[PDB]
């Protein structure tokens, strides 16, 4: 016989990081958490292929 | 107070102060025939401030 595994795994957001989000350097508007859960999004991605 | 909207949260205003050297002296006296003499040295200044 056989039987297979389950492998998951969340990310969360507040709202304090999802609102107040710049950059160093230049006075950026609040909308850079909008390209950084990209980030987060291949990273999950690239780690489910390591299990 | 007439209203405005912005899209971020904090505001820093940055003011530069400006001293510029005001125009001041006379042209000095002298008589017909003879080497000029210099004019004195004067200062301007920069200061800056961050509310």
């Amino acid at each position: 016989t056989w039987s297979p595994l389950a492998f998951k795994e969340s990310r969360v957001w507040d709202e304090k990081e999802i609102l107040y989000l710049g950059r160093l350097a230049d006075e950026v508007q609040a909308g850079v958490i909008n390209e950084q859960i990209a980030e987060s999004l291949t990273w999950l991605m690239a780690r489910m292929r390591n299990r | 107070f007439p209203e405005d909207s912005t899209f971020a949260s904090e505001l820093e205003l940055y003011l530069l102060r400006t001293q510029d050297a005001e125009q001041t002296g006379m042209t000095f006296v002298h008589q017909v025939g003879s080497t000029s003499l210099p004019v004195e040295a004067r200062v301007a200044k920069v200061d800056l401030a961050k509310a």
